[PDB]
């Protein structure tokens, strides 16, 4: 559990060659020790303080791991960890060195880079996975001359994979 | 849509070998199994084996094999079959196919089923060179008739009475891989007695590779 969080995204491949080194499991299983012993106590007392604040620090576990599930949901990434996109590197302006980001810099410094256009980038997620691509496959069910021969837009969509 | 114009019948020595062709036109000519299947001039469909061009992935037969190759030649855009000890029992047609895909295309999912085809020659091998025979009256209220197209070579000739004139009630008979080493052929039509002198009744005939297109009384 976060055992190489201090090491560089290329020694932290290695994180992303293990269950992302454990992180998503240590978030849904670290409720264990709540989940133990809520109602192991037989005991009146009369009054609860921890009958708010246990429930609280626990509802607030539960909507927070729901919200990342409900968002890999709307990017078509649901289940899958490691998942590719539709969207390309556009504009955004951190344009830099493959071998510099998956050799020799870190997961937080990588966050310190990218701190800005994150909800950029996630407003412009959803966007090439639904405005286009499920009215596409809307469109995969029914076809004029162009689904078998357009003629076109193959080369483009050729194209697509060539530059 | 997709077009496979296979090449032409053939005549050869038995004993040797033989090619032939295929040369698509539409669609994609790798990316989809090309194929090849036999059937004898009046037998079902029989299936040999194939080709996928873009990976060479040869599915070959489970009796010729050995005794067969094909090829894929994207580069210009062909496909060949290479049989060999050329035969009388290799006699049968040979269709060129190659798999259908789903919509009206030649790019999506594809079937797995021959469903855009080619015109397919008979490939029958040859044991004599060619002649050219002669057409008879055959002799019989009606009276029957023939031009006895016998021991030519090669396959095929056609029969038309009074240059198609006469259009109604003909009844052809199929070309003879007969036992002399050449063919013969037959074709009766049906006419009446009383009119033998009054429209003579004249058939033609043609054979190609022998060059003869006579025409051929019938008077009997
Ligand atoms: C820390 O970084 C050094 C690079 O100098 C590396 O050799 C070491 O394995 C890293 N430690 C961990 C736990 O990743
Ligand atoms: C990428 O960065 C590394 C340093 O981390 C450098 O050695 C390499 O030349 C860079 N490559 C390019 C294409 O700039
Ligand atoms: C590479 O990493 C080491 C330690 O992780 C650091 O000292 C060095 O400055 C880094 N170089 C580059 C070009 O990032
Ligand atoms: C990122 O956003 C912060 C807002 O807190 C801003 O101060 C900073 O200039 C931005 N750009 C960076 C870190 O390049």
């Amino acid at each position: 559990f976060l055992g190489a969080a201090g090491s560089t995204m290329g020694a932290a491949s290695m994180t992303l060659t293990v269950q992302a080194r454990n992180l998503l499991s240590g978030i849904v299983q670290q409720q264990s020790n709540l989940l133990r012993a809520p109602e192991a106590q037989q005991h009146l007392l009369k009054l609860t303080v921890w009958g708010i604040k246990q429930l609280q620090a626990r509802v607030l576990a539960v909507e927070r791991y729901l919200r990342d599930q409900q968002l890999l949901g709307i990017w078509g990434c649901s289940g899958k960890l490691i998942c590719c996109t539709n969207v390309p590197w556009n504009s955004s302006w951190s344009n830099r060195n493959l071998s510099e980001i998956w050799d020799n810099m870190t997961w937080l410094q990588w966050d310190k880079e990218i701190s800005n256009y994150t909800q950029i980038i996630y407003g412009l997620l959803e966007e090439s996975q639904n405005q286009q691509e499920k009215n596409e496959q809307d469109l995969l069910a029914l076809d004029k001359w162009a689904s078998l021969w357009n003629w076109f837009d193959i080369s483009n969509w050729l194209w697509y994979i060539k530059l | 849509q997709v077009q496979l114009v296979q090449s032409g019948a053939e005549v050869k020595r038995p004993g040797s070998s033989v090619t032939v062709s295929c040369k698509a036109s539409g669609g994609s000519f790798s990316t989809y199994a090309l194929s090849w299947v036999r059937q004898a001039p009046g037998r079902g469909l029989e299936w040999m084996g194939g080709v996928i061009p873009l990976l060479t992935i040869t599915n070959y037969a489970p009796r010729f094999q050995g005794r067969i190759t094909i090829t894929a030649d994207r580069s210009t855009s062909t496909a060949y079959l290479e049989l060999n000890s050329l035969r009388p029992e290799d006699t049968a047609v040979y269709y060129c196919a190659r798999e259908g895909t789903t919509g009206w295309g030649w790019l999506g999912k594809p079937i797995g089923a021959f469903a855009h085809w080619g015109q397919g020659t008979l490939v029958t091998v040859s044991s004599a060179s060619t002649k050219g025979p002669s057409v008879f009256p055959l002799a019989p209220g009606t009276a029957a008739l023939g031009c006895l197209v016998k021991d030519y070579f090669p396959e095929p000739v056609t029969v038309s009475w009074n240059s198609g004139a006469l259009t109604s009630g003909v009844h052809t008979f199929p070309a003879v891989l007969q036992s002399s080493g050449l063919y013969s052929l037959s074709s009766v039509v049906t006419v009446p007695s009383s009119s033998l002198g009054t429209q003579t009744y004249i058939c033609n005939v043609n054979h190609k590779p022998s060059n003869t297109k006579v025409d051929k009384k019938v008077e009997p």
